[PDB]
């Protein structure tokens, strides 16, 4: 999930985007 | 701005950015 | 805090404060 | 929609709750 992709462990675009509508 | 640990409004704030017109969602227990 | 005008990274914010745990989704064209 | 609902008029908590998860 995205707290545990980036703010657990270092964020990146790729796993941003995945949450862009 | 996007390669760091991002918690909080500071995450959401990055969703916001990159995302631009688009939107996000932001689900923190999935 | 949530009756006013809300706008941008402004609105955002009053989600993720609002939503809290739940999170929520931004869709600024629907 | 929601910036129609609370950046163009005033924003309401009924409104910001309907897209809480």
């Amino acid at each position: 999930g995205i707290v545990e992709q980036c703010c657990a462990s270092v964020c990146s675009l790729y796993q941003l985007e995945n949450y862009c509508n | 701005f996007v390669n760091q640990h991002l918690c909080g409004s500071h995450l959401v704030e990055a969703l916001y950015l990159v995302c631009g017109e688009r939107g996000f969602f932001y689900t923190p227990k999935a």
